[PDB]
């Protein structure tokens, strides 16, 4: 699980955009405020290699 | 008095930011999260790094395809305050593949 990717959050990256951020991902537009559940989840997903 | 610039989106360690400084001996550049100067005064995990009224310094700062692009010119001037009414072309300086893109910026100033 050291190998990781984004699912969604918001709008796409621009070409060669170096994203580094680690704030909570929205599945929906709630005030997620560091709480996971419905609407809100961790900003990295990781491979079962 | 003007020593450099800060560029980014949050400028506060939530994400990476571009720092450009002239230290009188050199020009020095980094992209980093942390703020040595959190506020624009300067005393008289970084993913990229680089080194190199009477006078008017002109710059164009421009940002495309993850490159940051700079053009410049110098001249002495004699107008009371304003940019002199006239024409002279700025020339390319550097073209840095930093991968950041910018919504907000600020300048840095030397103080006692
Ligand atoms: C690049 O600029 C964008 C704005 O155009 C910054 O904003 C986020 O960009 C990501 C894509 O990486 C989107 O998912 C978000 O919706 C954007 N949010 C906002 C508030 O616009 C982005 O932070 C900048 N990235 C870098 C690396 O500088
Ligand atoms: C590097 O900075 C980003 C924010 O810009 C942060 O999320 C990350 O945790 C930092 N790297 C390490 C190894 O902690
Ligand atoms: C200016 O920056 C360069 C490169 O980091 C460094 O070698 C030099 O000592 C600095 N000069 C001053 C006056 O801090």
């Amino acid at each position: 699980y050291n190998y990781r990717y984004r699912l969604f959050r918001k709008s796409n990256l621009k070409p060669f955009e170096r994203d580094i951020s680690t704030e909570i991902y929205q599945a929906g537009s709630k005030p997620c405020n560091g709480v996971e559940g419905f609407n809100c989840y961790f900003p990295l997903q990781s491979y079962g290699f | 008095i003007i020593r450099g610039w800060i560029f980014g989106t949050t400028l506060d360690s939530k994400t990476q930011s571009l720092l450009i400084v002239n230290n009188a001996t050199n020009v020095v550049i980094k992209v980093c999260e942390f703020q040595f100067c959190n506020d624009p005064f300067l005393d008289v995990n970084c993913t990229f790094e680089y080194v190199s009224f009477k006078n008017l310094r002109e710059f164009v700062f421009k940002n495309i395809d993850g490159y940051f692009k700079i053009y410049s010119k110098h001249t002495p001037i004699n107008l009371v305050r304003d940019l002199p009414q006239g024409f002279s072309a700025l020339e390319p300086l550097v073209d840095l593949p930093i991968g950041i893109n910018i919504t907000r910026f600020q300048t840095l100033l030397a103080l006692h």
